[PDB]
This record gives C-alpha cells, sequence and structure tokens, in this order.
C-alpha cells in the first residue's frame, strides 16, 4: 500500500544476450520486469514505474507511467546491442524519480545488472552516499554471469543502508531458474 | 470633484454650511467618493488643533468613513502633529488590514512632517511591507513625508528596493513621491539618487528620480536639474514620465517666474497631450501665487485643447495662477471664472475638463478670499508645506483623495496686529489704493 | 499568536506535495507539523531539504520554524519558491534563496516566529526549507514544529467551470 | 514641423473611419427621421445629425 | 539536409520567458524546449515551441532526463489546436554547445528525422542574430580523418508572419528607428557594419592564433576558405580602378553640387521672402 | 464594493503575439483560448501566457473550454515552471470590432463564476493588420446594479478617462452590459533587444556600394525630373504675382513645384550620393 515510484533499469547490454537462463537472458529479464511491476501495480493502483536501458549511455524509454502497458510495450525491442554504465543509469534513474509526478511517491529503483559493472569501487560509494541523504531506495538483481555477489554492488547496497537496512536490498541469482520467480521472493515481497 | 472644491474655498474656515445644508446629496457617493468627503470635512477645519480630535469623532464616529476620518485629522495638524501623531499611530497599530491603514497613513505621514520620528518610520515600514496595493500606496507618500529631506540612507534604501522588488504599480506610485520627497532641499548632496532613478528601467522609478530633482532642486532654477528634465521630456517613451519632467519646472523655478513662462512657450504645443498637461501643471505651479498674466495667456488657448485632462490641467493651472485676484490686477479674471462656469454647467464636455473646473474653482475661492498659494514664504525661504502639498496634489492624476494636500499650500494672506503675547488690538491700518 | 488578519497554512498544506529528504525513518516529516513533542530528525547529515506544497496559491508572511534547545535545532535555513522539480542537495546549496535566512536561538524557541520579507512570497505553491546547518553542529538536526502563517490567494479552479446562465447549443 | 506632424496624424485618424453610405431621400417625415433609398439595400427611416 | 531555417519572432519570445521563469524560481544553467515548425522546399520555418523539463548534471555531462511522454502530449495538444506544425527539432538557451547536445539530438531524431538546434541565446547581442540553427551529421570525413557525430552548422534567419508582424510593430512602436534611409540612419549603419566587421576580423585573428599556437586543431579544411577570403581582396590603387573610382566619385560630387545650389537657392529665397513679410508687417504696424 | 477604472489588464509581449497568431490561423472562423496570468491587486490584471482551445464546432462558447484538455494543459505547464491560475479568456471576431455578443456574455458569466475579475479579451486578426493592435479587455456590467447604485466602476483616478469608447462596442452594449478595461501592454528588455532583430539589418547591408549601374540610371532619373521641376520653380517665383500674395500662396497648395516636389528631390538624391560615396571610401580603406 505504500505509495512508491519505481524506475527500473533494464540491461540490454550485449552480455545480457548469452542465455545461461532458460529461454534467453533477455526473455528472463523481459519476464522480471513483467513480474516486477505487475506486483508494485497491484500493491497500490496509484502507483507508478518506468524503465530505463542501461547499455551505451542509457535511454528513457517510458518516464514514469502509472500503466504498466506501456512499460511492457517498450521492453520488447530492446535489442540488446550495447554496454553497460551502471553509474550512468542511476543517476538518470534519480533525475527521472526526482520529476515524479506526485512528490508523496517513496524512491525506488530496481536495477537489472546483467553485465560486469567497469566502474571504480568510489564512485559506487559516492553514488550511494548521495542516494542515501536524497532518500532513493535501489534495488539490486545481480543477474547471470558475474562474480558471485559482485564484491562493487554488495558494497553500494551496504552503504545505501548502514546500521539499518529497508527497501534496500541486493538479490544475487546463480543460473537456473527463470530469474522471474526468483525475484517474487526477496524484492517483491520486501 | 465638488466636495473638495467646497472643501478648497471653505479651507481653515471651519465652516461646513455646504456639507450640512445638502446631506442627501453628500450621501449620495459612496466608496472613495466617501473617503474623499470625509477627508475634505477634516480639512475643512485646518488648525483647529484642540476641538479637532472629538470633532471628528462627533461629526464621523464603515471602513471608508474611519479611514476619511483618520486622514482629515491628520490634516488638520499639518505639519504639527503633537499629540495627535501619537493617537494616529495607535489607531494605524490597531488597523483592521483594510483601506483604515491607507488613510491613517496618510494621515499620520502629514502630521509628523519632516519629524523623521524612528518609531513612525518602523510602523510606516511595517505597513508597505504589508504590500496590500493602496495600503503600499499611502505607506510610500507616509514614509517620504515623515523623512522629508532628512536624506536618510537606510530610508532611501528600503524605499528603493521596495519599488524595484514589488508589483502593485500604485504602490510604486506612492513610492515615486516618496523617494522625490526623501531629497527635497539638498539638490546637491547626493545627485546620485536622481541618476539612478532616471536610468531605471520602470517608468514610474524614472517619475520617482523626476520628482526628486524637482523636490531637491526647488527653487534654485539650476540649468543642470531643468535641462535633465527637459530632455526627459523630449526623449523619454513613456508618457507619464514625460508629465512629470515637464511638471518638475513649476517647482524648479517658481523662484523666477518671468523667465519660466519662457520655457513653457511652446512647451505646451507639443504633439503628445501628456507633455502639453505637464506645461500646463507646470505653469500653475510655477506661478502659484502671482498672476504673471502671461501663464494666464497661454493657458487660454489651452483651455480649448481637443484632449481632455489637458484641459483640467490647464483650468487647474489657471485657477492656481488667478488665486486671490480682482478684475483690477488681472483682467482675466472674470473671463476664467465664466468659463469655469460654462464647462461645469455645459453638459456635453467631458467628466475630465469638469473635474478640472470645479477644483479650479475651489482653488479661486480657497478659504473664503484669504488663503493664498505662494510657495515662498514673506523672507525667502522655501515653504515646505506648500512644495509638498503642490506636489502631491499634482500627484492626482493618479488618486482624488490627494488634492486635499493643496490645503497645506495655502498660506493666509493677512497682516496680524499683535502688540503683546495675547493681545489683538483693534489697530485700523489703511491702504493706498481703494 | 499570529498577526492580525492572517491564518495558519497548515489546512492548505497539500500532504500530496510534501516531501523531505534526508529524514531519517524513525522521526518523519509528518511528526515536525504536529504541535506535540514528536519532531523531524535527518538520519544522513545535518543538510536537510523539507519542501511543503499547497492546494491553491497561497501568500507567506511569517513562519515558525522550531526546534530543539539542545544545539540541533535549525541555524541556517534556505528558502525557494516555486520549483518545478525535486532539489538536490548539490544544485541546492548552488541556486540563490528566495529569502537566506540565519535563525537566532529565539527564533528556535516555541514561541519564536520568524519573519519573511512578505513582498517576495505573493504567489508561492511551493516552499522548500534547506536546513544548511544546527545551532550545536551536532551530526543531525531536528526540527519540533513548522508551519507556515499567511493568506489564501483565491485562485480560479477551471477544473469547476460548468455554464451558470444561457443554454446550450449557442455559437457565435 | 508640429503643424505638419499634427496633420498628418489627423489624416490618419479620419482615415480609419468607416466610409459613410450614400442614399437618396425620398421625404422628411417628423422633423426628426427622414427616409432614404440606400443603393443596394431597401428603404430605411434614418434619423438626422445635429448639424 | 537543410539549407536554412526561419525562426518567427512567437519562438524568441517563449524561449525568452521560459529561461525567465526557469530561472526566477531556482537557477538552471541552459533550458531546452521542442520547436515545431512546417518544411518548405529545403527552408524550416519554426513558429511554436513549447517546453520541455529537463534535468542535466553538468559534473557527468552524461546524465540528463528528457520527458518522452511530457513532448509528446504536448505535441499531441498542439497538434490539435494547429495540425500543420510538426516536430521539426529543439532549441536550448544556453549560449554554447554542450558535450550532450548530440544525445538530446538523437532523442529529438526519434521524433523527427530532420532535426535543426537552434541555440536562442537569452542575452542580447548587437552583433549578429540570436539564433544558430544546427544539424548532426555523420560522414567519413574523406580526408582520412575519424569520423563523429558532430553538429554541421545550417544558416538562420528571423523572420515573421502577419499577426506577429503586427504584434512586434506594437510593441517596438517607441524604440523603433523610422523606416527610411535618412542620413543619420545610413552613417550609423555604415559604422555598425564597420564594427561588425571589426568583431568578425578579431573572431577570425584569435582562431588564428590558437591553431598557431597548437591551442586548437588545424581544420586543413575552412581554413582554405579563409585563404579564398584573402584572394578576393579587391586589390585597390590599380590604375585603372582608380581612374574608374575617380571618374564615379566626380560623376556623384556634381550631382552633390547641383543639391547643394538648389538647396542654398531655396533658402535664400525663403530668406527674402522672411525678410519682406517682417518689414511688410513692420510697415502695417505704423 | 467597485471596480476601479483604474484597473489595467496587462498583457505580456508572449501574449499578445500568441493571441494575434491564434485569430489569425482560424479566420474566417472565431477561435479561442484561455489566459494564464495573476490577480496581483484589485487594480491589475496580468496575463502572462495564452493557450489556446481546440477549434470545435461549437464555436467561442462555455462548451469551447474542453475541461479534459484543460486540465491537462494546465497541469503539463506547471511542471515547465509556469503556475499559473485562469485569469480570462480570449476571442477573435473576424471582421467586427472588439465587442461581446449575447453567446459571450454567457460565457464571461460563466468564468466570472469562478473569480469575480476574470477578464475577457477580444481580439480581431482582420483590423489589426497595421501598426494598429484592435485589442480590448471586457469584464460583464451586474445589470442589476444597473439601478441598484448606478454605473460600475469608481473613478478614483484619472487613469481610465484617457482612453475612448468605440461607436462598434457602444452599439453591442459597451457602458450597459460589458464594460471595457485599460489594456496595458507590459514589455520590457531582452523581450525588446530580441524582437528588434526580425529587421536588424547586418553589418554588410552597411558596406554594400549598392550597384552603380542603377544607381548612375535614378540619379540621371531625379536629375531629370529635378530639371523640369526647377523649369516650375522658375516659373511659379518669376511670376510672384501680387495679387493678393499671402491668397495665391493658399489657393495653389496642391503638394507641388515650390518646395513640396523641390528639395524633397535634392534630400534624396544628396542622402543617396553621400552614403554611396562614404560606403564606397570606406570599403576602399577597409578592404585593402
Amino acid at each position: 500500500m505504500v505509495l512508491e515510484s519505481t524506475m527500473v533499469c533494464v540491461d540490454n547490454s550485449e552480455y545480457m544476450r548469452n542465455g545461461d537462463f532458460l529461454p534467453t537472458r533477455l526473455q528472463a529479464q523481459q519476464d522480471a520486469v513483467n513480474i516486477v511491476c505487475h506486483s508494485k501495480t497491484r500493491s497500490n493502483p496509484e502507483n507508478n514505474v518506468g524503465l530505463i536501458t542501461l547499455a551505451n549511455d542509457c535511454e528513457v524509454l517510458t518516464t514514469l507511467t502509472p500503466d504498466t502497458g506501456r512499460i511492457l510495450s517498450k521492453l520488447h525491442t530492446v535489442q540488446p546491442k550495447g554496454k553497460i554504465t551502471f553509474c550512468t543509469g542511476i543517476r538518470v534513474a534519480h533525475l527521472a524519480l526526482k520529476h515524479r509526478q506526485g512528490k508523496n511517491h517513496k524512491m525506488r529503483i530496481i536495477a537489472f545488472v546483467g553485465s560486469p559493472v567497469e566502474d571504480n569501487e568510489k564512485d559506487l560509494v559516492k553514488l550511494a552516499k548521495r542516494l542515501k541523504k536524497e532518500k532513493v531506495n535501489v534495488d539490486i538483481i545481480n543477474f547471470g554471469e558475474e562474480e558471485v555477489n559482485t564484491e562493487k554492488l554488495t558494497a553500494f547496497v551496504n552503504t545505501l543502508n548502514g546500521k539499518d537496512g529497508t527497501g534496500s536490498h541486493l538479490v544475487t541469482v546463480p543460473p537456473g531458474p527463470s530469474l522471474a520467480d526468483a525475484l517474487i521472493s526477496s524484492p517483491i515481497l520486501a | 470633484a465638488t466636495v473638495i472644491a467646497n472643501s478648497f474655498m471653505h479651507c481653515g474656515t471651519t465652516s461646513d454650511q455646504f456639507l450640512r445644508d445638502n446631506l442627501e446629496w453628500l450621501a449620495r457617493a459612496t466608496n472613495w467618493a466617501k473617503f474623499t468627503a470625509t477627508a475634505s470635512l477634516g480639512v475643512i477645519h485646518k488648525g483647529h488643533e484642540k476641538e479637532a480630535l472629538q470633532l471628528m469623532a462627533t461629526y464621523l464616529p464603515s471602513a471608508y468613513q474611519e479611514g476619511g476620518g483618520l486622514y482629515a485629522l491628520g490634516l488638520i495638524h499639518a505639519n504639527h502633529g503633537g499629540d495627535i501623531i501619537d493617537y494616529l499611530l495607535n489607531q494605524l497599530k490597531n488597523a483592521s488590514n483594510d483601506i483604515v491603514r491607507h488613510g491613517g497613513s496618510l494621515g499620520l505621514g502629514l502630521a509628523a512632517m519632516g519629524t523623521a520620528r524612528q518609531d513612525v518610520y518602523d510602523l510606516l515600514k511595517t505597513n508597505l511591507y504589508q504590500d496590500d496595493a493602496v495600503t503600499g500606496e499611502a505607506a510610500g507618500l507616509a514614509l517620504g513625508l515623515v523623512m522629508l529631506g532628512s536624506k536618510n540612507a537606510q530610508a532611501i534604501e528600503d524605499m528603493v528596493g521596495y519599488a524595484q522588488e514589488t508589483q502593485h504599480e500604485k504602490i510604486l506610485r506612492g513610492l515615486a513621491v516618496g523617494i522625490a520627497l526623501v531629497m527635497y532641499g539638498r539638490m546637491e548632496e547626493a545627485d546620485a539618487l536622481i541618476e539612478s532613478l532616471c536610468r531605471d528601467k520602470d517608468p514610474i522609478l524614472r517619475r520617482s528620480g523626476m520628482y526628486t530633482v524637482a523636490m531637491a532642486y526647488c527653487g534654485s532654477g539650476n540649468n543642470k536639474a531643468i535641462r535633465r528634465l527637459l530632455h526627459v521630456a523630449v526623449s523619454d517613451v513613456n508618457d507619464d514620465v514625460r508629465r512629470a519632467a515637464v511638471e518638475s519646472l513649476g517647482f524648479i523655478l517658481f523662484r523666477t517666474p518671468e523667465q519660466c513662462p519662457s520655457v513653457v512657450s511652446l512647451l505646451s504645443e507639443s504633439y503628445n497631450p501628456h507633455v502639453r498637461y505637464g506645461a500646463a501643471m507646470a505653469l500653475g505651479i510655477c506661478c502659484a501665487g502671482t498672476g504673471n498674466k502671461e501663464a494666464i495667456n497661454l493657458l487660454e488657448p489651452m483651455t480649448n485643447d481637443p484632449v481632455n485632462y489637458v484641459r483640467q490641467g490647464a483650468l487647474i493651472a489657471s485657477a492656481l495662477i488667478m488665486i486671490q485676484q480682482t478684475e483690477i490686477t488681472c483682467p482675466k479674471v472674470n473671463q476664467f471664472r465664466q468659463l469655469y462656469s460654462k464647462v461645469i454647467n455645459d453638459k456635453h464636455d467631458d467628466v475630465m475638463a469638469k473635474f478640472g473646473a470645479i477644483l479650479a474653482q475651489g482653488i479661486l475661492d480657497a478659504g473664503g478670499h484669504n488663503v493664498t498659494i505662494s510657495l515662498q514664504s514673506r523672507t525667502g525661504h522655501t515653504h515646505m508645506p506648500s512644495v509638498v502639498g503642490v506636489l502631491v496634489f499634482t500627484q492626482f492624476w493618479f488618486w482624488f483623495p490627494l488634492s486635499h494636500f493643496l490645503s497645506l499650500a495655502y498660506t493666509p494672506t493677512c497682516v496680524i496686529g499683535l502688540n503683546k503675547d495675547l493681545k489683538m488690538p483693534k489697530v485700523q491700518y489703511k491702504s493706498n489704493c481703494k | 499568536d499570529i498577526p492580525k488578519g492572517y491564518m495558519d497554512l497548515m489546512p492548505f498544506i497539500n500532504k500530496a506535495g510534501c516531501e523531505c529528504l534526508n529524514e531519517s525513518d524513525e522521526h518523519g516529516f509528518d511528526n515536525c507539523l504536529r504541535k506535540d513533542t514528536t519532531f523531524l530528525e535527518s538520519d544522513c547529515d545535518e543538510q536537510l531539504l523539507i519542501t511543503v506544497a499547497f492546494n491553491q496559491p497561497v501568500k507567506l508572511y511569517s513562519m515558525k520554524f522550531q526546534g530543539p534547545d539542545n544545539g540541533q535545532g535549525p541555524k541556517y535555513v534556505k528558502i525557494f519558491i516555486n520549483l518545478p522539480r525535486s532539489m538536490d542537495f548539490e544544485e541546492a546549496e548552488r541556486s540563490e534563496p528566495t529569502q537566506a535566512l540565519e535563525l537566532t536561538e529565539d527564533d528556535i524557541k516555541e514561541d519564536g516566529i520568524v519573519p519573511l520579507r512578505y513582498v517576495k512570497f505573493q504567489n508561492v505553491n511551493s516552499v522548500t526549507i534547506f536546513v544548511q546547518s544546527n545551532q550545536g553542529e551536532e551530526e543531525t538536526t531536528r526540527i519540533s514544529y513548522f508551519t507556515f502563517i499567511g493568506t489564501p490567494v483565491q485562485a480560479t479552479n477551471m477544473n469547476d467551470f460548468k455554464r451558470v446562465v444561457g443554454k446550450k447549443g449557442e455559437s457565435h | 514641423l508640429n503643424a505638419k506632424v499634427r496633420l498628418l496624424r489627423e489624416e490618419l485618424q479620419l482615415l480609419q473611419e468607416q466610409g459613410s453610405y450614400v442614399g437618396e431621400v425620398v421625404r422628411a417625415m417628423d422633423k426628426k427621421k427622414v427616409l432614404v433609398k440606400v443603393h443596394p439595400e431597401g428603404k430605411f427611416v434614418v434619423d438626422v445629425d445635429k448639424n | 539536409a537543410v539549407q536554412k531555417v526561419v525562426v518567427h519572432p512567437l519562438v524568441l519570445l517563449s524561449v525568452v520567458d521560459h529561461f525567465n521563469r526557469i530561472g526566477k524560481v531556482g537557477n538552471q544553467k541552459r533550458v531546452v524546449g521542442v520547436l515545431l515548425g512546417s518544411w518548405q522546399k529545403k527552408v524550416l520555418d519554426v513558429s511554436n515551441s513549447f517546453a520541455v523539463p529537463f534535468d542535466e548534471d553538468d559534473k557527468d555531462d552524461s546524465v540528463w532526463f528528457l520527458d518522452h511522454d511530457y513532448l509528446e502530449n504536448m505535441y499531441g495538444m498542439f497538434k490539435k489546436v494547429n495540425a500543420r506544425e510538426r516536430i521539426v527539432g529543439w532549441y536550448h538557451t544556453g549560449p554554447k554547445l554542450h558535450k550532450n547536445d548530440i544525445a538530446i539530438n538523437e532523442l529529438m531524431k526519434r521524433y523527427c528525422p530532420n532535426s535543426v538546434l537552434v541555440i536562442i541565446d537569452v542575452k542580447p547581442k548587437d552583433l549578429g542574430l540570436p539564433t544558430e540553427a544546427y544539424i548532426s551529421v555523420e560522414e567519413v570525413h574523406d580526408d582520412g580523418t575519424p569520423t563523429s557525430k558532430t553538429f554541421e552548422h545550417v544558416t538562420s534567419e528571423i523572420g515573421a508572419e502577419e499577426a506577429e508582424e503586427v504584434g512586434v510593430e506594437h510593441l517596438l512602436r517607441d524604440i523603433k528607428d523610422t523606416t527610411v534611409g535618412t542620413l543619420s540612419q545610413r552613417i550609423t549603419n555604415q559604422v555598425h557594419g564597420l564594427k561588425g566587421l571589426n568583431s568578425k576580423l578579431l573572431d577570425i585573428r584569435s582562431y588564428l592564433e590558437k591553431v598557431a599556437t597548437g591551442k586548437l586543431p588545424i581544420n586543413h579544411q575552412i581554413i582554405y576558405q579563409l585563404q579564398d577570403v584573402f584572394n578576393l581582396l579587391p586589390d585597390v590603387s590599380l590604375q585603372e580602378f582608380v581612374k574608374a573610382f575617380y571618374l564615379k566619385t566626380n560623376d556623384q560630387m556634381v550631382v552633390v553640387y547641383l543639391a547643394s545650389l538648389i538647396r542654398s537657392v531655396v533658402a535664400l529665397h525663403n530668406l527674402i521672402n522672411n525678410k519682406i513679410a517682417n518689414r511688410d508687417a513692420e510697415k502695417k504696424e505704423g | 464594493p467597485a471596480v476601479d477604472t483604474a484597473e489595467q489588464v496587462y498583457i505580456s509581449s508572449l501574449a499578445l503575439l500568441k493571441m494575434l497568431k491564434h485569430g489569425r490561423a482560424g479566420v474566417p472562423m472565431e477561435v479561442m483560448g484561455l489566459m494564464l496570468g495573476e490577480f496581483v491587486d484589485d487594480y491589475t490584471v496580468r496575463v502572462i501566457d495564452v493557450f489556446a482551445m481546440p477549434q470545435s464546432g461549437t464555436g467561442v462558447s462555455v462548451e469551447a473550454v474542453d475541461p479534459v484538455f484543460q486540465a491537462k494543459m494546465l497541469d503539463m505547464l506547471k511542471q515547465t515552471g509556469r503556475p499559473e491560475m485562469v485569469v480570462g479568456w480570449y476571442h477573435s471576431h473576424p471582421g467586427f470590432g472588439c465587442w461581446l455578443s449575447g453567446v459571450d456574455i454567457n460565457t464571461q458569466q460563466s468564468f466570472e463564476a469562478l473569480s469575480e475579475r476574470a477578464v475577457a479579451v477580444v481580439v480581431d486578426p482582420i483590423q489589426s493588420v497595421k501598426g494598429k493592435v484592435v485589442i480590448d479587455a471586457f469584464r460583464l456590467i451586474n445589470a442589476n446594479m444597473m439601478v441598484l447604485g448606478h454605473e460600475p466602476r469608481q473613478t478614483t483616478s484619472n487613469l481610465g478617462h484617457l482612453n475612448k469608447p468605440s461607436i462598434q462596442a457602444l452599439i453591442h452594449g459597451l457602458n450597459r452590459h460589458y464594460y471595457s478595461i485599460t489594456i496595458n501592454y507590459r514589455k520590457n528588455e531582452l523581450e525588446q533587444k530580441m524582437l528588434l532583430n526580425l529587421h536588424k539589418k547586418s553589418w554588410m547591408e552597411g558596406l554594400t556600394l549598392q550597384d552603380y549601374s542603377e544607381h548612375c540610371k535614378h540619379n540621371e532619373s531625379v536629375v531629370k525630373e529635378m530639371l523640369e521641376l526647377a523649369k516650375n520653380y522658375n516659373k511659379a517665383v518669376e511670376e510672384e504675382d501680387k495679387m493678393t500674395p499671402e491668397q495665391l500662396a493658399i489657393k495653389n497648395v496642391g503638394k507641388q513645384d515650390p518646395k513640396r516636389h523641390l528639395e524633397e528631390h535634392v534630400d534624396v538624391l544628396m542622402t543617396s550620393n553621400i552614403v554611396q560615396c562614404l560606403a564606397a571610401m570606406l570599403d576602399t580603406v577597409v578592404f585593402k
């Protein structure tokens, strides 16, 4: 029932295209985004959700909308033909959240980190510090191939919530069943 | 206009015969007309002093009614506030966030003319910062009068900052004369507020700067200020600013009335009517008490100008010039009175031309034919009340109730036989003309 | 208290618009709007950014930014009016404020009302407060009470148009 | 120069005024209304200017 | 390509209004909006422009948020109001281009393949127009150099329609110079043209100094355009040209002399008439 | 209470241009749109922006204000930074002048229902074809107060009687059902230094030497016509008929030989020649 605006960062990098997941990485992330958007919209009928592609520099395909239809339609044609830039993506998502229609909505960002984050640890820690005071909760979903529980991402999530943590989680999914079912457990429920 | 004319022709006479005789007629005016009527009733008892405090309460015990009562009470103690200053301060403090504040600010400013009391200035500053249009309109003039000729850096700073920082153009109209009066008599001390206001983008602030030049350079016909005003009148774009520039010439040259009709010789025939009205008012203020007989000649054809406000201004200036004058002194007095009567009685004439004719009759008959308009004192000094009143009255193109400020400019034309402290011995002195 | 002819803007605060930045979870924004001991603190630093939205354009005369006397109350307050978008702490410092305030210890008191330059706040729709420091230089600042005193500026609700005279189908 | 400028401005001001119709007159009616017949339209009972 | 861009007066007042309103509340460098206009054969004619929310971070230079749904909804509203206007590009009041302008240009191209960036400066500069239309060009550069998105330039000029012209004339009826070649205005214009030539030459000299010192790269193109300019110099002091120019100057001076003689004769006649009028009035006085 | 004749509907530079453009788009029909501004105080109504409402078969009537369109337009303009209120409405009167009809009065009353100061603006894109901009601001006169009081507007100042009513507005109901409001144009620099660029003249235009061929042709033609005019001036002056010469100078006034077609041409010739020669010398000096 909490009024929050989610800006899912779906990755369309070239690494998002080695199908360690059953159908393909892209299809797994599509199912994950579908489930997350449906859960967010059902939890509260007045909440919003948008998506930003994390390949090349960034893209804002679907600015905050109350309907998941636009998000799902834009999710097709993701065309994973680039490389990821996590810090820039998070910054763009934060700007989009700042442009929220209703200021009451709680900050929340879901990032589909499916390719290695070629970003320094210091940049991630600084971004986490900025997000902390700004009051934006980022939920990192480590995807497929990576350093198991990537150190940079885990440190980022840890600094996003220190000595007390809620609404800020990191989920690491080892290869296997479609990640859509896994996301229903950790992030969506809590 | 008729109410203010009755006020003028009964000024200081303590004779309200018209107001009492025609009671249904007086009450037939509602809204701001009632404010003007109350102010006129108060001013009619100019100098009444002690009795006024409860006389106003008995006469005038509605928001407009109370505001007019305060304004008139302030008018009664013109330049001689005393305890009325404290009473009006208390009244304005316990104001109703209403035009009553406007009236109280005007009255308090009139009472403490030049006293520069810090408490009054602070109350006026609070009222102005209230930013209530009419309230600010009165507060600007109140601040100007309170710090008249005081050259207060803080006062000028606050007033100019507000002028540059507020909407409600009426508040700017008030602050214009506020700033102009805050620099009365210096004529050199600052010389920088003039430039700052003249270069300012807002036309109201340009008018402020030019009224400042008029007030500061009052009397001494400094050719620098005259050239600045004339250049602004020739060049400036806003028409009200041109009016003010042309009109300040009277305040700047009233000490040398002979040359003054020359500068306006054909400045009264410029294609823009605003400059024409400014020239007419410059003649009126310039030859304020002298029947120069050249200003009357210039006004005579201007009295038939196709525009209206030009005719209004010309008639008012002619009335000012011809105050206190018989047929022998100037042979155009009877003709001008007949013209006033025709214009007032004429039905197809514009209301603006008639507002003038009525004001002209009031000016002509001011004080039962006893008070005269003399910006100069008998000893040559510059009469601050007269100049301030004339400036505020000329600033009636924006606010009708301000016309009462011309009451200050009426100085009695009498020689009183005071031999001892309280003895007025019945010495009968003769003249050399019938 | 309050000034003559003016009313507090508590009824005119739109809960949808209001949002706080850096607010601690234990003590949220809603606490600072109640005339109780409940207060709002900032979890990550002394800097806080509190923004409030108004249903219809309101006028700002006086604001009561009360705080605890322990020293964690507000010291330097920056205010902006009619901000189109949320404010970033880095961008907030750079921008010039509508009326920068250096709240003295007297203002922080429960009876302390800090005056605002009424001229600038004439059509305020959303005012944002930037507490740049607390009196005691504490790690986290707190706001015991906070509300704005002014008048409601009549606003045309064209969402309530509706024909009041005449018959439908007319033209011209 | 001012007279020339005023003449030109008056000419411009008068030009903007609408051109008047022209129609024959049948007969006076009541010393204040005159029956006239404009060119394309029909008859009209019109008043008379003061002059 | 786009051979020229005509920015109507309303676009400018809209871009001045947007910059003022955004600057008045908060502080933001540059102001981004979408330009709406119609396409002639090759001359794009921008008529209207609407604001679009735009947050950017100068430090990162790669973070920037521009509303997609907001832009589409505004375009739909304007299409309902007037459908003859299709999106043709974007404008930003920033005096200089920005490193992220290319991404914004691509986003605009998403709505219009031929996008023109008109940089509408909101700082009054007395020398030059307030618009600079830019387009995106991807080429191979021919001369064996790395290729990049860059921004090709297209000539810009400010025109107007009847309604906008009437509004402009009413607005500037108090600060407008008289139409007609009065000698004062002609001499002032010539001075203005000399000043503009001096400013352009100073800019060219500064760029040449930068190239010589190495601060900026030697273009290898446009530079030889400056060389062509220096070749096109008139080469005055040639004997034949000197004789022809002296002939022309004398031919004009003879006409000026005739005009001066006519003026002197007319003035003398007027003086005679005025003197006779004064003498007649004096004689008839007594 | 009462409205002062000193009230001034401040129309911004952008608002006037947008209203003129919208009106000129619709002609031959009638366009309408809501005006965005502030009721800053009792004696001033400031309009900052005007956004057109879509043309509809209804025309300019209460049903032309599509509630969904207006709501979404205001909501989306708020984000950009224009949180202004609806201060009034404007509609174009093609052909006929600025006045209000019955449906216009009904719409104005409906607008007044929301706010008592909702000014109404009428703009005629066809009459405003030259330096004249025929724009009027009208508000409804409570026909009740027509008898309850007298007129509707206080005249505490002279800032309103400096204008004149129009026979058209008078015929259609001015000072009877509708009363005009003085329209003041709020113009500022930046918005006046940007508009002096429609025709700013490039520096090059002030250094172009014209063309010597048509320059010579123009000089020759003007000189020949001035020779004819000098013949005429000779005839007029040498005649010097003294049969009441003051009357002769007034019975031959037709904008003819003496000076009008006279030194006017001298000025044309001398201005052109001096400017051309100065430009030529400036080019001979500047360019090599």
